[PDB]
């Protein structure tokens, strides 16, 4: 099977900047007919894939001239000359020379000024604890860049087990990210400890952001 | 040029 | 050109499903078509493809023996018979001519049954309040605040826990607003035909 590799999974750009998305193929994509069957697709948030360029370099009808493709037989590049808001999405390279395969995608997000997270810790509700379960929630709202690290400490010692993360898509209004971390525990286990701590590490601060509660 | 409709992978 | 998938829905493993693709605006009998699926963990995938008049077709190794592609040129429809469905087949299904794609049809395969969510409150210049939406299946759930309150709303993507989905929704309001004013989340799960309203009461 042919492997299409998109080296950079995420690309940050400002409106008007030129960008290049690369795709590398494990074997030559040049077919017996002299044609190289490499296509480039854009998937905008909440929409279905859309064809931008076919056969390495051919622009599809209705696609703006800022899009262009080039490549060898194993190395392929999509170029956006002055990115626009409508260009934000995920870009997929794709081949049909061999059994068809897709690359893993390049997220084209928008570069904006660094923003620090707003951290909020929440203890489990008594109605939840009234059942077997207990969930401790930590929210990191409106932060940029996407890159962040959350750590759960229970009475000092880190807890890896039962932690589940979720990061929203980049915001429509402010271009930020917001993350939620839930630590699922049992009522008896939750009651065995005293201090619950959520520690957030982001580039906007040297020291971590620490939000705690006892009970 | 869109798809290799004549690809040897077909059955 | 226009392409319209249908046939998607929830099924248990082993069950069968038949999708269809309504086509218009082009000469369907001259066009080569494909079925492309999009799973979270697997990414984009070529499922099956067929030739303009028939004659040649293709099925990825994962779907050989279970899936069947076909077309009715007189009716301008493309089809995919998916028999012996697995959790691995869970994805959104696209009917495509490469240059033109349809809106898709989602296919969910699971042993879990339609369960309504259990809603718990998340309470402590600005105040961040929330709703923990636990133990629901399938997706999606619509979360609103006081529907009215839209600015400051963060609905986090669901995560699968023991065959059931869990999400969180938060709202940032000025300290003056709450608790002086009522802050409530409105959680809807169409699959179970449920609406749950949970008033965020200070601890």
């Amino acid at each position: 099977d042919i492997v299409l590799t998109q080296t950079t999974p995420t690309l940050s750009a400002t409106i008007g900047q030129s960008v290049s998305i690369s795709c590398r193929s494990s074997q030559s994509l040049l077919e017996s007919d002299g044609n190289t069957y490499l296509n480039w697709l854009l998937q905008r948030p909440g929409q279905s894939p859309q064809l931008l360029i076919y056969s390495v370099s051919n622009l599809e009808s209705g696609v703006p001239n800022r899009f262009s493709g080039s490549g060898s037989e194993t190395d392929f590049t999509l170029k956006i000359s002055g990115v626009e808001a409508e260009d934000l999405g995920v870009y997929y390279c794709m081949q049909t020379t061999h059994a068809p395969t897709f690359g893993a995608g390049t997220k084209l997000e928008l570069k904006r000024a660094d923003a620090a997270p707003t951290v909020s810790i929440f203890p489990p509700s008594t109605e939840q604890l009234a059942t077997g379960g207990a969930s401790v929630v930590c929210l990191m709202n409106n932060f940029y860049p996407r890159d962040i690290s959350v750590k759960w400490k229970i009475d000092g010692t880190e807890r890896r087990d039962g932690v589940l993360d979720s990061v929203t898509d980049q915001d429509s209004k402010d271009s930020t990210y917001s993350m939620s971390s839930t630590l699922s525990l049992t009522k008896a286990d939750y009651e065995s400890h005293n201090l619950y701590t959520c520690e957030v590490v982001h580039k906007t601060s040297s020291s971590p952001v620490v939000k705690s509660f006892n009970r | 040029q869109l798809i290799n409709t004549n690809g040897s992978w077909h059955v | 050109v226009k392409l319209q998938e249908s046939g998607g829905g929830l099924v248990q493993p082993g069950r069968s499903l038949k999708l269809s693709c309504a086509a218009s605006g082009f000469t369907f009998s001259d066009s080569y078509l494909a079925w492309v699926r999009q799973a979270p963990t697997k990414g984009l995938e070529w499922v099956a493809s067929i030739t303009n008049s028939g004659g040649r077709f293709y099925y990825r190794d994962s779907v050989k023996g279970r899936f069947t592609i076909s077309r009715d040129n007189a009716k301008s429809t493309l089809y995919l018979q998916m028999d012996s469905l697995r959790s691995e087949d869970t994805a959104t299904y696209y009917c495509t001519r490469m240059d033109y794609w349809g809106q898709g049809t989602t296919v969910t395969v699971s042993s879990a049954e339609t369960t309504a969510p259990s809603v718990y409150p998340l309470a402590p210049s600005m105040v961040t309040l929330g709703c923990l939406v636990k133990g629901y299946f399938p997706e999606p759930v619509t979360v609103t605040w006081n529907s009215a309150l839209s600015s400051g709303v963060h609905t986090f993507p669901a995560v699968l826990q023991s065959g059931l989905y869990t999400l969180t929704s938060s709202v940032t309001v000025p300290s003056s607003t709450w608790p002086s004013q009522t802050v409530t989340c409105n959680v809807a799960h169409p699959a179970s035909s449920t609406k749950v309203d949970k008033k965020i009461v200070p601890r």
